[PDB]
RNA sequence: CGCUCUCUGC
RNA sequence: UGUGGCAGAGAGCG
């Protein structure tokens, strides 16, 4: 309820004219009062549209100041234009800065004038800088400098905070007003006409530089801020890449007193084990070469705080590197080109010098794992292999990017990248074909994408036909539902917390063994990646192959087995100007259906294979290993105590070792911690990443204005918690300025708290952070019932593609692979199960919420609606709360830090009740009937549908049971028993269970059953609704941890709630 | 069990090597427990073997 | 030599280290390659012919490791080997297997 | 490693208490217990499985 | 129409 | 279970 | 009407 103030302090400030008025809107539940609200409204509108002074009646209707809720704030102003340079140069009397074009190794990744790189505009790009989003750098100026000037009068801790944020402004104005701002067109571009006399990454060091200064709160953020400000206007190759680096090593260096452990079943345990850090001599001449290099392009105070820190290695000074490790990346992208972006990755060294030992037991051990995931299902005849074909139709991600393609839908012309489009065009010519597998050759090279992530390389992706999908589709999907019961891969460590991913850092640590982790991100275009891997996985089909009897199987088999021949020799299209290249790469990247577990086997075996090399001159016993594709880590337990001598000579032993297959490596030996991309724990505390840039984005997606604000909030959310904070007030003023709306020149519209933060649709926020909130009021209650009630929309171009041939012709030959009995139950199932896929068709999506948006608009100018009773959750929530009763507590603190970058209220929860004992409540339609048709077939008909069905007579379930290929007899088995009246209770357990209200980002982390919690719930059993009391006991859950994150203090509760209400609400339990 | 001839054959070509380098020797070979000692992992006896 | 993959084949699969299980087990046939054989094939006849005194260092996990060394106390003398290391490896041999 | 007879090595002093704080030192041994309580948390094993 | 080649 | 977003290995 | 993906998990819509 602060939002709106500062809103009201923003439209004074930015627009500070006569002609600049401001006409609020207001809405209440009750009829009176909504209305007077209505009459208040015409009279401002009148009084507005007849040049008289508006401020004499805001004092007569003082009801609507007192009670009625606020919507939005209109704006009638004229154009006047520049008013940022009007502002600006004031904050601007610092000197500019000048670039340095012989830093960077190429020419056009220097920050020189565009002129001097793209003479011509139709050979400029802004792809190689582009902010891809749908606000101005003019925006992010006005919020800074609206921040800046209310912050003017302050004298505190917060005037350091003024001072720090104002002289980094003043380098970032004076180097923008040494030429000026580039204007925004209405897609958000800037075009050649604006940038030809200005330098090309101007803008992303901007927007980074707003973000960084953004997130200054001490002496030592503003080091680093103008550390790196003032050397990301020149450096942009050589910079997140660099500082980014070191910390694998620093790690090596933390002892351990106190850990976090996981079991194998997956539950925090923690231990006061002490763990020393026996870091060998030579990669401390390593880390000094790296701050030389540090130094060497032009960091000083930095390397300064790295040395000093080591003098005594603690862990208290120890989250700066973890602060410093997250402000690397967020100073932007390093946008290269698709050419140089391919040639990072295409450089090969394949030598005639490797070993044959070493490929043949690799070849065997890729062998294996394949038979060890696939020997149940290729033995048992399921159902998934014999139907691969359908299996993969159906599962067509439609998103997929084969081969852009002129297609034609009746009376349009359509440019779809999408397979599932492709697909539908494919069947009406005769052209489908998934048997033939087409090449991939001189005659059909490969297009390409491109994967951007600040402080890396820019990754290349595959982009191929739909027959490879469908090939590999069914074998993969059993390969993961298998392994996902078995180590050694993240499909068996990921839920979302700690006592996952990882999971096993931190068991088998101490001064006896030690571990060795390994970025293996490089080896893609390595020469162990190439024909022994296609080979092993060729002779494991082989095995498998006479491993069964059925036919569609082997073809199946025999199907991914060409896949892997053909892909085995392999073009690339990139086009240069006019000629093309296409380059040998037999090799394996992304791209496929294949590349995760594959690539996870082949690292495996790899390592297994590598580590019966390190047993000739040394004894120990694997304890365990872990691959998640493109990163490996294994520890080792020794038959003595460890030394500094040992871990160097296993480091280089590993080196070399890997050198005997041709194969480059940073070798890391460490006793206490790892590096990968994304995480790592030192001391037993887990920290992470934070590098997730707000302002610039890496691809340009399709969401509105809007919804970008809501991304940009969930991604504030996120790196506060991982660490990176950001100025709150900053984040919101973007966000107003992102959902104003431009009805005219003049005219524009802005949103209030009261419709953003609502759980519907729209939602960008939340009025207090960490916590998503719910509505006891009439208010909210009103609202959502109004919006819930817009959400559902049309698109003419889905209704007419849905109304063409093709889709008709796809629904039918789908519906012709299986039985021929039922024709307006289930072709109607897979056309509006395919609907849900078409709207990832962008102008789909854009029509439909363009016109939801139009929707919303048409009555937040006039008053509002009541929408005729649909019922939602706050509806409920509204009857459980008047029940409830608080009273003050006060929990002790037992409970271990071991997240140190949370904010201190989210970690005095977790340093006063537990992390998370995990659980479970559904994985998947597990209840009754999907089980079945999962085992005879693949189809996921939705909860709506079997509701419906089951509410029929038992003979046409009968014939649609018998038509998904089920015999009679089970069907005749299933209606004695009698189980579609618990079918039904069991599908409405599973509909109040589809609550995911749970993970967010906070509750993401607590432990709710905790004993500790759980005192404070003092709720009566009462039995027989198990749902109820269920939700009941979760929600006085939530009560006490919201109360707890936005006060600190803590509470008790209590329910005696009535047996009337139970049953009165019981009703509105299970609909919706 | 089932590497019987092989570890036959073995055991007399080491002891064959031994005898035959054994002989080009003109120091007398003595037997003392040194200070520091040659490490021996028998997962390389086991690749022998 | 003999193909490493061969020996890897029904070592593995007979032994069936993966069907264990009851440890956090991460099992593997960790040292059988070529380019140890030979280094054995040295290290026996050199320390022999020297009198230079070697000691043993292994898991007893592994007993295939043990399985191996019986056959080195067998046929290699006992006086060449470090008392304290040689007891070791008798006494895990008598440990697991014998008794 | 055998370790030769030139060498030498200095014994510790573990001679027993000779104060008896287990005799009204509560103050004193009440941090020695805890001491030695947090010790031995960091060497009794987790619960591995 | 061209194209260019590498191995 | 069908789609957008968050990052994740790519 | 000019186009940047595979799978894991967490949210928001059916």
């Amino acid at each position: 309820g602060k939002y709106n103030l500062i809103l009201s302090e923003y439209l004074s400030f930015i627009y500070n004219s006569q002609s600049a008025v401001q006409i609020p809107i207001y809405y209440s539940s009750n009829s009176e009062l909504e209305n007077r609200c209505i009459e208040f409204h015409s009279k401002c509108l009148e009084n507005s549209k007849n040049g008289l002074s508006l401020k004499k009646l805001f004092v007569e209707y003082s009801d609507v100041i007192e009670n009625a809720t606020l919507l939005s704030i209109l704006s009638y102003s004229y154009d006047k234009y520049n008013a940022v340079e009007r502002k600006l140069v004031k904050y601007a009397k610092g000197k500019p800065l000048e670039a340095d074009l012989t830093v960077n190794e190429l020419d056009y990744e220097n920050n020189k004038i565009t002129s001097e790189l793209f003479p011509t505009a139709e050979e400029y790009t802004d792809l190689l800088m582009d902010p891809a989003i749908l606000t101005s750098l003019s925006s992010n100026l006005n919020a800074v400098m609206f921040w800046l000037e209310k912050h003017e009068n302050d004298v505190a801790e917060k005037l350091k905070i003024y001072k720090r944020r104002l002289d980094l402004f003043t380098i970032v104005a004076s180097t923008v007003n040494k030429y000026g701002v580039p204007r925004h067109n209405a897609k958000y571009r800037y075009e050649y006409e604006v940038m030809k006399d200005k330098p090309y990454y101007l803008v992303t060091w901007a927007n980074s530089s707003i973000e960084m200064l953004m997130s200054v709160f001490s002496h030592e953020d503003y080091l680093i801020a103008r550390e790196l400000i003032v050397l990301s206007y020149s450096n942009r190759s050589t910079l997140a890449k660099l500082v980014s680096s070191p910390m694998s090593i620093l790690v090596a260096l933390v002892d351990i007193n106190g850990t976090f452990i996981t079991n194998e079943e997956l539950e925090l345990e923690f231990s006061n084990k002490y763990v020393r850090a026996i870091v060998p001599d030579q990669t401390f001449d390593e880390l000094k070469q790296m701050l030389d290099n540090m130094r060497k392009a032009g960091l000083t105070d930095i390397p300064k705080m790295i040395q000093d820190w080591l003098v005594d290695c603690s862990i208290e000074k120890f989250p700066l590197m973890a602060k410093i490790y997250s402000w690397s990346f967020h100073v932007g992208f390093r946008k290269q080109k698709m050419l140089d972006a391919a040639l990072d990755q295409l450089k090969t060294e394949y030598t005639e010098d490797v070993d044959d030992e070493m490929y043949r037991e690799y070849t065997m051990l890729i062998r294996d794992e394949v038979v060890k995931m696939l020997e149940e299902p290729v033995k048992h005849d399921d159902h998934l292999l014999q139907d691969s074909e359908l299996a993969g139709l159906l599962s067509m991600s439609s998103a997929s990017n084969g081969e852009s393609r002129q297609l034609k839908f009746g009376r349009k012309t359509i440019f779809s990248t999408k397979k599932n489009m492709h697909v539908m065009d494919d069947m009406a010519n005769g052209r489908y074909t998934p048997g033939i597998i087409p090449p991939v050759n001189v005659d059909k090279p490969i297009p390409l994408g491109r994967r951007d992530v600040p402080g890396r390389r820019t990754r290349i992706i595959f982009i191929l036909p739909y027959e490879y999908f469908i090939a590999q589709h069914a074998v993969v999907e059993k390969m993961l539902i298998y392994a996902k019961h078995t180590r050694e891969y993240a499909e068996f460590y990921s839920q979302s917390n700690q006592l996952l991913s990882y999971g096993d850092v931190t068991r088998f640590l101490s001064n006896n063994s030690m571990v060795l982790y390994t970025d293996v991100s490089q080896w893609d275009s390595s020469q162990h990646n190439t024909q022994p891997f296609r080979k092993g996985i060729i002779m494991g089909l082989d095995m498998l192959a006479n491993m069964t009897n059925d036919a569609r199987v082997i073809q199946t088999l025999n199907l991914y087995k060409q896949t892997q021949i053909n892909l085995m020799d392999s073009y690339v299209q990139i086009p240069d100007g006019n000629v093309i290249k296409k380059i040998q790469y037999g090799a394996v990247a992304s791209g496929e259906k294949q590349t995760k577990a594959a690539n996870s086997i082949a690292n495996l075996a790899l390592i297994k294979t590598v580590l019966s090399r390190i047993s000739n001159k040394y004894s120990f016993a694997t304890k365990i290993i872990r691959v998640d594709g493109d990163d490996n880590y294994a520890v080792l337990q020794f038959n003595t105590e460890v030394t500094k001598q040992m871990v160097q000579d296993v480091s280089n032993d590993v080196r070399e070792t890997y050198a005997r297959m041709n194969t480059k490596v940073k070798a890391l030996v460490s006793t206490v911690g790892i590096e990968i991309a994304k995480r790592y724990i030192a001391g037993g505390k887990i920290f992470f990443r934070a590098g997730i840039n707000l302002l610039n984005n890496e691809k340009k997606g399709q969401s509105t204005q809007w919804d970008q604000a809501a991304v940009l909030y969930s991604n504030y959310i996120v790196n506060r918690l991982r660490g990176f904070e950001t100025d709150r007030e900053f984040i919101l003023t973007k966000i107003m300025q992102m959902t104003s709306v431009a009805i005219t020149g003049s005219l524009r519209l802005f949103p209030s708290e009261r419709v953003l933060t609502t759980n519907s649709t729209f939602k960008v926020f939340d009025s207090e952070d960490f916590i998503i909130e719910y509505g006891t009021t009439d208010d909210e209650v009103y609202i959502q019932r109004a919006f819930m009630s817009l959400s559902s929309q049309k698109s003419g171009i889905a209704d007419e593609i849905a109304a063409s041939s093709t889709f008709k012709n796809y629904v039918s030959r789908l519906s012709e692979q299986l039985l021929f009995s039922k024709n307006n139950i289930v072709s109607r199932g897979i056309a509006l199960t395919e609907k849900a896929k078409l709207n990832s068709y962008a102008p789909i999506s854009l029509e439909k919420r363009r016109a939801q948006i139009s929707a919303l608009l048409t009555m937040l100018q006039k008053p509002v609606t009541f929408k005729s009773s649909k019922i939602t959750i706050n509806d409920i929530l509204r009857d459980i709360k008047p029940f409830f009763t608080v009273n003050e507590a006060h929990l002790p603190i037992q409970y271990q830090k071991f997240m140190p970058t949370l904010p201190d209220n989210v970690q005095y929860i977790i340093q006063c009740i537990g992390s998370r004992t995990y659980q479970i409540e559904d994985d998947g339609s597990k209840s009754a009937i999907s089980r079945l048709i999962s085992k005879y077939s693949v189809y996921k008909p939705s909860i709506e549908e079997l509701y419906k069905v089951i509410s029929l007579h038992e003979n046409e379930i009968q014939l649609y049971l018998i038509s998904l290929g089920i015999p009679k007899i089970d069907a005749d088995t299933y209606v004695g028993s009698k189980i579609y009246s618990q079918d039904k209770y069991r599908i409405l357990e599973s509909y109040v269970y589809n609550l995911l209200s749970i993970n967010y980002g906070c509750y993401q982390l607590f432990d709710f059953n905790s004993p500790d919690l759980e005192k404070l719930i003092r709720i009566p059993f009462k039995g027989k609704i198990p749902a109820v009391t269920f939700i009941l006991h979760l929600y006085a859950k939530l009560e006490v941890i919201n109360h707890a994150i936005k006060n600190g203090s803590w509470i008790s509760l209590f329910c005696n709630y009535p047996k009337s209400e139970m049953i009165k609400l019981w009703k509105k339990m299970w609909n919706i | 069990s089932n590497r019987l001839g092989q570890l036959v054959d073995l055991t007399r070509l080491l002891a064959y090597n031994y005898e035959t380098l054994m002989a080009c020797i003109t120091m007398n070979m003595q037997h003392v427990q040194t200070l520091t000692t040659e490490k021996l992992q028998l997962t390389s006896v086991t690749s022998l073997c | 030599l003999v193909s490493t993959e061969a020996q890897i084949q029904k070592m593995s699969q007979d032994l069936q280290l993966e069907a264990l299980t009851i440890q956090s087990e991460t099992q593997f046939l960790t040292g059988i390659n070529s380019q140890a054989a030979n280094d054995c094939f040295k290290t026996l006849i050199a320390a022999m012919l020297s009198q230079r005194t070697m000691s043993l260092d292994f898991v007893t996990t592994n007993y295939m490791s043990l399985i191996s060394g019986m056959w080195l106390l067998t046929v290699v003398p006992n006086d060449m080997f470090i008392r304290e290391s040689l007891v070791a490896c008798q006494l895990a041999i008598i440990n697991t297997i014998i008794y | 490693r055998n370790l030769p007879s030139t060498a030498r090595y200095i014994r510790p002093n573990l001679l027993q208490d000779r104060l008896n704080l287990h005799d009204n030192f509560e103050s004193l041994w009440d941090t020695i217990t805890t001491s030695n309580y947090i010790l031995a948390r960091s060497v009794v094993p987790d619960l591995k499985e | 129409v061209q194209y260019e080649i590498l191995q």
